């Protein structure tokens, strides 16, 4: 379930575990020298049958790597004060407030805030004048008859910006 | 607007037009189209879904709508109300269901039976009733005045 | 302690129950030994708006706690020795309840195990 | 070394342990491919009538209306009485209220006959 | 009375004689004078009603549901433009005297002394709640609710004025005191089951209980948000007003005879309560809230303590409130998003950052926080229905529950956690909306400080 | 709690934990330098090392991208995305 | 003010502190600092208020009424007896729930001032509390809402027929 | 050259409703509780005498509050 | 928004920890941990934070001369 | 113009923290030894526990038997 | 215990906006001396819990102990007290030893500062406070009920045996955390960690029960 | 000394032989709790100045935490037990409020 | 001193107000439980004494 192609790949897969194992081995290991052994003593775990020219043997290893993974997982797996599932979980999202706002305001408060109305202004003139000709007739130049992926191509073109940025470029800064 | 042949009357039958059209609908796989089936339960010819689906669809995925994992297409699971997150959280336990269930029907069972036996049997730490002046701490009791005197004595032992 | 352990264990006879322990009459190895003498003036007692579960035994003490502690307030840590003797009043309090326990305890044990294994 | 983890109704299989994942057939590739395209392509025409600088309104899905007209507007058509919806009809429609019925018959008439008795507590009970 | 009456009559040819921007000026500066004209009535005194003339009179019951009449008519005078002040100017004016029209027949329905009038003014109260929500339905199905409503309301309401005459030509006339003071009691023949049976199903019907409340949420989903307010608010209280004054008579019967009734309210009250638990169309939340307050003001009238009669009458009011409010500011989130579905309008702690204080304030009085006045109410049902029986509480207890979650569920649904930023288009609060919310809650909170009015009359 | 992070400090703080590292030499050590191409090391001590900038800064990346940032500069680049870097 | 023979109170009782100490006493100095700076202005202010006021006299009366005879002097169904029976009746409900009133806040008193020796004198004003709720609950109780006078003298009638049979069986 | 630029909803039209509203309540708010508080402090509220030997009263002359 | 970079070739590790943990894995006969990073944790004003029982026994350093001077008193 | 951070160093302490850090660590523990030793003797309870009532048979009354 | 609690959170989310709001106790081992102010600010409330005799702690908990231990009471409750206060000592010392004596592991570039006038008020209050107050409130009541005060031998002892035990105890598993093992869920690890079972349970099973009966058997 | 004592007025529906002012009992508990919690809060409004230095909706927070101080201390005062009743639902409602004080966050309100 | 002063003196002052005249009014109102008197004190109202308590002994 992701965006660049259909499914991960064994490696990734083999990869993600890796990641998975290592960080819950850092949520049961506490002292972090002891810690720093186990990490070594797993690298070598795998290790040992890296290089296995098979695939199917290495895919049930796989799997029953997982089995012994998911035996030993930890109660709380340490997720970072950051991420989704975290403490935070988009903490500070009382102030993330939309762009398409801050233009209804009253003119009082348009001439508290003169320039950056003034400068915002030649933002949306910027994104209407490129909006028709280049970036509707890249996204209906390229692709097949029907899109299947979810990548889009940049204005390599000449000069002005890449097609569907608004909503990418403006967006909360992450800690207002 | 909204078209006529976007609302959904009847299941399933006949499975080359119908499947064919319900695909073409909901947008969904074609042969991972599931109506219910038609026990007349209403459900109409709405999917069902795997549903669990929402302490799944992990969060870096970058979706649209943030607190959904939607996608603005995807046809919707009918229960979807129940399954909000802050609603209903199916996660893949780290333990199981069963030994959960077992292990917490033992230890509340345990311990209120271990409350009956404490309930059987008290402790004291031995020592007689106390001594109370006026014949039992009477007169301070509930009332009677010039009813009853009632007899009982304490003696110095 | 263990003489609850004994009294759960062994046999129940010998061993009394609480919350029933007046069982045998009284004076059975005293006789005339009691005053119970109780000056605490119980309309005075009463007076004082003193507590149920307080218009009890040592009470005089308590009557001199409180009228030394209103009558020296500001004298925060003052009234201690008078403190220590309601305590030490309601230690021999305490005692002369165990003695009374194992006063009928033993009463029970002795007499009806020396009766009913010589009769 | 693991009883192989049991589900539930509750408990949701995790992505892991499938078994499935691993009899990668060339039909769930085919599956994968096209259910991705079918993601890309909503995302497309989304994405193009999210990102209007014209666009004034809301995007106006039909899948959130779709699923609202079959939840409550496509449930009496379609509709047959079978045994299966007569029987859970009546049980869960018809059992609970003909329950708390009859026991609110035997509270009723156990306080009356008792109060007929007069040896109730109502020695001072104004607030009736 | 007719000094109450009169002036609603000529309020109805102001509104025909006054032109385009001047029609509106007129039309709610002149209902809020006769809102202070009735609040000029509250006299009412000890021994017995006050009688406005050899013809009407007024109960203490109907001092408190008239003077919430002649308030809500400007509140919803005002609350009724923005969706339609861009249609004809014709057809604006016709809207406006349709409302007038109903105000008057709601009034002569509450200040009645003969049931049969009363029952006359009952179906007159009725035909412009029709007419409002299938010219402005705005759905495509006002078809189907006009429809329901009216076969629902007639054929419920009609076998109710057989009875009545019935008791006309078996006891004398029918004022409310020659009603009282020649009532002797009738005894278990099964004509005086079906009389009462006819009496009582038919206001059931208006409640509505639990068996007969289909009718209620297309009616009110498919409304515009004048006769919405209309309908809840002064219709259902109505039709309590009905059965509190007619069960004077009949009361040796309804004992025996009051059980099945009871209980189907009851357990449908605990699956009103979990039905508004789940469904979309936040329109429609209110409507089952409605069911859920009315289910307990049936059990309050029939048991007949005193005590009940306190605590219905203040449930009545408070609730009438309460679910005027929040239609409209259910009509403000319709008017913000095209939508009327539930999880769609997302977000809005951020955006109108005051919106959501009305939102809060009228979802904790639906909670019956403790100062208000929809706690009175409930407490002293719950207190009265404990006297009837030690076993009912569970119903009740749960209720608070289950009432607790879903009224939490509609704040925190629509109005928590993120704006789903693909709607562009909301505007900043108006002062119109905010002018209506503030004519909600100022006189809620007002009656929470002194709340001796607005007891029945048995205080 | 803001000390404001800047585009040559997140270059040295990241070039700091890199050349700490064991099995890199502090001379061939570029910012345009890449994990797969020139200093040869494999895709499992790369995520290693996507683990030590996790660990510093306090805060995942996910899986999309441990699959393709194989180079400093694009490391603090995405860091760069995460922290909105500017004062 | 009001009549100190229905709303009775005991006694005052009063001892005064005598330290026994030498820190001594802090509240007193509050106390006295309180009178001098709280109590003065006030009473200044009270009296400029009673004078504006006692410059000229108002007055309200009690409202007292007549006796009207009974429900058992009116005849049949003839209205203009019933209605100025039952006015009667029912303003000696309200004056008689009122009355109720009144012996619950002298029970109040007399639990907060008796302090918690609870038993103590007020066992005679709980006496005339239960007496006088013998009464209400036998006389008012359970004729539920719709009250007017008739139920009232059903009740009456009989609960005396109910006694007269019992004391006869008794005899 | 430290500070940052918040985005706001609005502060115009919401504050122009509660100085409104305070506007508009204060100015009866104010004007009555004076009325009241110079009826209080001046005309008297009444007194509790009895009825006078054949004078009956209106139906005024018989409530403790003036206003009343 | 300058920090001076506190550098690098100066942990050179010998925690004694790490370097025992780096002995015993020598043992193993693995020899490729992480490295020389967390001699910041293992030196500076750390190495040999104080053990548990001397944070509660650290009271009476100005404690036993207050106490001495109050028996004194 | 106030503390600064600093990276992967032990961080500076300013003496008013630390001085009244010690002060109120040493004024608990010079209170617990006051309180301690100046009268109770909370371990203990002040007045013995005596035997099983005195052991004293023909005391406390009973017959020989 | 509200001067004592209020004291230690404040204490607690010092030491959370002090290291950038991240919480957790892995990834925030040794921070004494990082002021110690808050360390000191800990301690004193950590061994105020289960009263090191005698504080404003010891009064409250160890007479209530006793007195209940002088009761007529129901047999396990007294050892229920006894397991509980022996608990609430272990995991009291063992958030001490993991959150304030360790090695230091939290992320790199240190912003720590206390040098701030609110909230070396604020603790200095509190500290003061929960010193005090105890005694001071616990020494002019009006005496409410008979003290019982006549207690057997190892019956008063046992408030200290079990506090002390406690100490110890975690003291040694502390010093098994010393150790390389990696050892195992041994299940009734899960049932302490993972709360156990009880929301989980309750909050997966009767949310989708009435929700199940709110949809098939009451709306549609 | 004592002097233990109660304030009961501005009763409001005094209605059957029930009766109900607003009133509050000074003893011993009532008494003298209230300068613990006040003082307890007197030191987490000093914490949450600091703590709460970087919000723009502080004023909105002292406000809600000004009010759920006022709901527990009616809750603790009162012997009219409507009264304990009315403190007890708002002292939960506060609770609801300033626990989902950080909106977004779909654990907090959950 | 302008807060201290408006607010520990004028809901002082107009609270004292209250709670002379119109809580004085109300009849049944706000009630003291009794001072407690001991044995060896005096009357502070008019004044005689309390007989004192009697002998002690064997303490
Ligand atoms: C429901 C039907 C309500 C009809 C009106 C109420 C009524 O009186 O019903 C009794 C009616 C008829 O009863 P009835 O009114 O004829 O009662 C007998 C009256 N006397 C003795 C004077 C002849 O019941 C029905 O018609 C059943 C339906
Ligand atoms: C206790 C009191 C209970 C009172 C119940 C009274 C009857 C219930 C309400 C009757 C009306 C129901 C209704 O509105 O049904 C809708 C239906 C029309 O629906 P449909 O078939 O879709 O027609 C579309 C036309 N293009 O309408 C119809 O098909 C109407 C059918 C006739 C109904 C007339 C009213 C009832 C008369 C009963 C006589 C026996
Ligand atoms: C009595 C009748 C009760 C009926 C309850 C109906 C409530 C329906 C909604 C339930 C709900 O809100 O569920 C969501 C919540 C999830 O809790 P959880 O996932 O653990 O959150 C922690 C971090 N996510 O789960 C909950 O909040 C669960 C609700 C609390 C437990 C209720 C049942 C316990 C008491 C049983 C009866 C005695």
């Amino acid at each position: 379930f992701l965006p660049s192609a259909a499914y991960l790949t064994h490696q990734q897969k083999v990869l993600q575990l890796y990641k998975r194992a290592l960080r819950h081995l850092e949520s049961r290991c506490v002292h972090r020298d002891k810690y720093r052994y186990f990490a070594c003593l797993l690298r070598a775990r795998f290790d040992e049958h890296k290089n296995e020219k098979d695939m199917v043997k290495a895919t049930q290893l796989l799997r029953e790597a997982e089995k012994e993974f998911w035996h030993g997982q930890h109660p709380q797996p340490y997720i970072f004060p950051e991420s989704p599932g975290g403490t935070s979980y988009e903490r500070y999202e009382c102030y993330k407030v939309p762009e398409w706002c801050l233009d209804d305001w009253h003119p009082s408060e348009k001439a508290m805030y003169p320039d950056y109305f003034a400068k915002r202004e030649q933002w949306k003139k910027l994104r209407r004048e490129s909006w028709e000709r280049e970036v509707k007739q890249l996204q209906e130049e390229t692709p097949v008859g029907g899109p299947r992926t979810e990548a889009l191509p940049p204005a390599r073109k000449q000069g002005d910006l890449p097609p569907l940025w608004w909503h990418i470029v403006t967006r909360p800064r992450e800690r207002p | 607007s909204h078209i006529t042949k976007d609302m959904l009357p009847g299941p399933y039958p006949k499975t080359p037009e119908e499947r064919a059209a319900a695909a073409k609908k909901y947008n969904m796989r074609v042969e991972d189209y599931e109506p219910y089936p038609d026990d007349g339960m209403g459900y109409g010819d709405y999917p069902k879904l795997p549903d669990r689906s929402q302490q799944e669809r992990d969060p870096w995925y970058d979706w649209d709508h943030p607190d959904l994992r939607l996608n603005w297409g995807e046809p919707m699971h009918w229960d979807l109300d129940m399954y909000i997150r802050n609603r209903v959280d199916t996660s893949p336990t780290p333990v199981n269901w069963n030994l959960m269930c077992k292990h917490l029907f033992g230890f509340v069972a345990f311990m209120l039976f271990m409350f009956w036996v404490g309930e059987t049997y008290p402790t004291y730490q031995p020592v007689g009733p106390k001594q109370y002046p006026y014949n039992n701490l009477y007169l301070e009791r509930g009332g009677d005045p010039n009813k009853e005197p009632e007899p009982v004595v304490h003696y110095e032992i | 302690g263990a003489h609850l352990a004994r009294r759960y264990l062994g046999d129940a006879s010998v061993e009394p129950e609480p919350l029933r322990m007046p069982t045998f009459p009284p004076d059975y190895g005293f006789p005339e030994r009691k005053e119970r003498e109780m000056v605490a003036t119980q309309q005075e007692m009463n007076d004082a708006q003193l507590v149920l579960q307080q218009r009890d035994y040592c009470a005089h003490y308590l009557i001199r706690f409180l009228k030394c502690k209103r009558d020296s307030f500001p004298n925060f840590l003052a009234c201690k020795h008078e403190q220590h003797d309601w305590d030490y009043c309601e230690h021999l309090d305490y005692v002369k309840r165990m003695k009374e326990f194992e006063r009928e305890r033993r009463l029970l044990q002795r007499k009806k195990r020396r009766e009913q294994r010589e009769a | 070394s693991f009883p192989k983890y049991e589900p539930s109704r509750l408990a949701s299989l995790p992505t892991t342990l499938d078994p499935a994942e691993y009899d990668i057939s060339s039909e769930t590739r085919k599956a994968q491919a096209e259910r991705l395209a079918i993601r890309s392509r909503l995302k497309r025409e989304y994405q193009l009538q999210y990102n209007d600088p014209s666009r004034r309104g809301v995007v106006e899905d039909p899948a959130l209306i779709r699923w609202t007209c079959a939840r409550s507007a496509n449930v009496y058509p379609n509709f047959r009485p079978n045994t299966k919806t007569s029987l859970l009809g009546a049980l869960f429609g018809i059992g609970p209220l003909i329950f708390w019925y009859y026991v609110f018959k035997t509270d009723r008439d156990r306080k009356e006959k008792l109060i007929q008795e007069g040896k109730l507590d109502r020695t001072f009970n104004i607030s009736y | 009375m007719l000094k109450y009456i009169i002036p609603t009559m000529m309020l109805m040819p102001l509104t025909w004689l006054s032109k385009n921007s001047m029609i509106w000026i007129n039309t709610t500066l002149h209902s809020l004078l006769i809102s202070l004209t009735s609040l000029l009535l509250l006299n009412q005194f000890g021994d017995n009603s006050l009688n406005f003339s050899l013809t009407f009179f007024s109960d203490s019951l109907s001092t408190p549901l008239l003077i919430l009449t002649m308030w809500l008519l400007p509140l919803m005078l005002m609350a009724s433009q923005h969706h339609l002040s861009k249609e004809n100017l014709a057809r604006k004016k016709l809207f406006i005297s349709m409302l007038i029209l109903l105000q008057l027949f709601l009034i002569m329905t509450f200040t009645a002394t003969e049931l049969i009038f009363f029952y006359i003014m009952f179906e007159a109260t009725l035909v412009p709640t029709l007419i409002i929500i299938t010219r402005w339905g705005n759905q495509t199905e006002r078809l189907n609710a006009g429809l329901y409503f009216l076969f629902y309301t007639l054929a419920g309401s009609l076998p109710l004025l057989v009875a009545l005459i019935y008791i006309q030509n078996t006891m004398g006339s029918l004022n409310f005191l020659i009603l009282q003071y020649w009532v002797q009691p009738m005894p278990n023949s099964w004509s005086n089951t079906f009389m009462w049976l006819a009496c009582m199903m038919a206001f059931m019907v208006k409640m509505p209980l639990y068996g007969l409340h289909l009718w209620l949420p297309k009616a009110h989903v498919e409304a515009p948000i004048a006769g919405s307010m209309v309908l809840a608010a002064i219709l259902l209280k109505l039709g309590g007003y009905g059965m509190m004054r007619i069960t004077l008579l009949l009361n040796p019967i309804t004992d025996f005879m009051a059980y099945p009734f009871i209980m189907l309210s009851l357990w449908g009250m605990i699956m009103t309560s979990s039905i508004c638990l789940r469904q979309t169309d936040l329109k429609s939340l209110i409507a089952y809230s409605s069911v859920s307050h009315m289910a307990l003001v049936i059990v309050a009238i029939l048991i007949q303590t005193p005590w009940s009669y306190m605590g219905a009458t203040a449930l009545m009011i408070a609730h009438g409130l309460t679910s005027s409010m929040l239609f409209c500011l259910a009509n403000s989130n319709y008017e913000r998003v095209h939508s009327r579905t539930m999880i769609l309008a997302r977000g809005l702690q951020t955006l109108l950052p005051l919106m959501a204080a009305w939102w809060l304030l009228a979802s904790l009085t639906n909670l019956a926080l403790p100062p208000s006045i929809n706690l009175i109410g409930e407490l002293f049902v719950v207190m009265s229905t404990f006297s009837w029986s030690n076993i009912t509480i569970i119903l009740m207890g749960l209720n608070m529950v289950i009432t607790a979650l879903y009224s939490l569920y509609m704040l925190i649904t629509t109005q928590r956690g993120k704006h789903t930023h693909h709607i562009n288009n909301i505007l900043p609060s108006f002062t119109r909306e905010n002018a209506l919310m503030s004519l909600h809650m100022l006189p809620l909170l007002l009656l929470s400080l002194n709340p001796k009015i607005i007891l029945g009359p048995l205080y | 709690d803001a000390p404001p992070l800047t585009l040559e400090g997140i270059k040295d703080r990241v070039l700091y934990v890199l050349k700490l590292y064991d099995k890199i030499d502090p001379e061939k050590l570029s910012v345009n330098s890449h994990f797969m191409k020139d200093l040869g090391l494999d895709s499992l001590d790369q995520v290693e090392i996507i683990m030590a900038m996790e660990d510093e800064f306090g805060f995942e990346i996910p899986d999309i991208d441990a699959e393709k940032l194989m180079c400093p500069q694009e490391i603090v680049d995405y860091i760069a995305d995460k922290k909105d870097v500017y004062e | 003010s009001w009549d100190k023979d229905v709303y009775p109170e005991p006694p005052r009782r009063t001892p005064a502190p005598s330290p026994q100490t030498s820190l001594p006493n802090p509240i007193t100095y509050l106390t006295k600092a309180f009178d001098l700076l709280v109590d003065r202005p006030v009473t200044l202010v009270r009296e400029f208020i009673e004078r504006q006021h006692a410059k000229n006299k108002y007055y309200y009366y009690h409202r007292e009424f007549r006796r009207v005879p009974d429900i058992t002097e009116c005849h049949e169904k003839d209205v203009l007896c019933m209605f100025e029976a039952e006015m009667q009746w029912k303003r000696d409900y309200k004056v008689d729930q009122e009355i109720v009133n009144i012996i619950q806040e002298r029970l109040k008193a007399c639990q907060q001032r008796e302090g918690e020796s609870h038993r103590q004198n007020c066992a005679k004003e709980l006496q005339q509390f239960t007496q006088v709720v013998k009464a209400y609950q036998d006389r008012y109780h359970d004729l539920g809402a719709h009250y007017s006078a008739r139920k009232c003298l059903a009740k009456q009638k009989q609960r005396m027929l109910a006694e007269r049979k019992a004391t006869k069986e008794a005899a | 050259g430290k500070r940052l630029f918040i985005i706001k909803p609005s502060g115009f039209y919401d504050k122009r409703f509660l100085k409104l509203l305070r506007f508009y309540i204060l100015l009866t708010g104010i004007p009555v509780v004076i009325g009241i508080t110079l009826i209080n402090v001046f005309i008297g509220e009444a007194e509790l005498a009895e009825i006078p030997e054949g004078y009956v009263p209106e139906h005024w002359e018989y409530f403790k509050h003036p206003i009343s | 928004s300058k920090m001076e970079l506190p550098d690098y070739k100066q942990w050179k590790i010998e925690g004694t920890p790490l370097e025992t943990v780096q002995e015993k894995l020598a043992a193993r006969g693995l020899r490729d941990p992480w490295g020389r990073n967390e001699a910041w944790r293992y030196m500076g004003g750390f190495a040999n934070n104080v053990s548990f029982v001397g944070a509660l026994l650290k009271g009476f350093k100005w404690g036993f001369a207050a106490f001495v001077v109050a028996v004194g008193a | 113009a106030h503390i600064e951070p600093r990276y992967r160093q032990f961080p500076q302490l300013t003496r008013s923290q630390v001085i009244q850090a010690e002060f109120f660590s040493a004024t608990m523990w010079f209170w617990i030894l006051w309180r301690f030793w100046h009268d109770s003797d909370a371990v203990l309870g002040h007045f013995p526990y005596p035997d099983p009532s005195q052991w004293t048979d023909e005391e406390l009354g009973i017959p020989p038997d | 215990h509200a001067f004592f609690k209020a004291m230690l959170f404040m204490c607690s989310g010092s030491i959370i906006h002090s290291l950038n709001d991240e919480q957790d106790i892995r990834k925030m081992g040794g921070l004494f001396k990082a002021m110690p102010f808050t360390t000191t600010a800990l301690i004193i409330g950590s061994l105020a819990l289960t009263g090191m005799p005698f504080l404003t702690g010891f009064y409250s908990k160890d007479l209530i102990i006793e007195s209940a231990n002088t009761s007529y009471t129901n047999a396990w409750a007294l050892l229920m007290t006894l397991v509980a206060t022996s608990f609430t000592a272990i995991y009291s010392t063992r958030i001490i030893f993991f959150a304030l004596l360790g090695q230091p592991r939290f992320p790199t570039l240190i912003n720590i500062n206390e040098n701030n006038p609110f909230l070396i008020n604020s603790i200095k209050r509190l500290l003061i406070g929960s010193l005090f107050a105890g005694f001071i409130i616990s020494n002019n009541i009006p005496p409410m009920t008979i003290p019982q005060m006549t207690m057997p031998h190892y019956l008063k002892m046992t408030a200290l045996t079990v506090t002390i035990l406690g100490f110890i105890l975690a003291l040694e598993i502390s010093n098994t955390t010393h150790y390389l093992k990696f050892n195992y869920p041994s299940n009734t690890f899960k049932f302490s960690n993972l709360l156990g079972y009880y929301p989980t349970i309750m909050h997966r099973l009767t949310p989708y029960m009435n929700l199940t009966m709110s949809q098939k058997s009451a709306s549609s | 000394t004592g002097q233990e004592m109660i304030i009961s007025n501005w009763h409001w529906l005094t209605i059957q032989t029930l009766k109900l002012s607003l009133s509050f009992k000074m003893d011993f508990f009532s008494m003298m709790f209230v300068p613990v919690a006040l003082f307890v809060t007197w030191s987490i409004m000093e914490f949450s100045m600091w703590y709460m230095h970087s919000d723009p909706n502080i004023n909105q927070f002292f406000k809600y935490l000004l009010l759920f101080l006022i709901t527990m201390l009616i809750l603790v005062t009162a012997n009219n037990l409507f009264q304990l009743f009315i403190g007890w639902e708002g002292v939960g409602i506060m609770s609801f409020l300033l626990i989902g004080w950080w909106y977004g966050r779909t654990d907090a309100n959950t | 001193s302008i807060f201290a002063f408006t607010h520990v003196l004028i809901p002082v002052w107009i609270i004292h107000y209250y709670l002379k005249y119109h809580v004085t009014t109300k009849p049944y109102t706000i009630v003291e439980k009794k001072p407690r008197i001991f044995p060896g004190d005096t009357i502070l109202e008019t004044g005689e004494v309390i007989p004192p308590m009697k002998e002690f002994p064997d303490q």
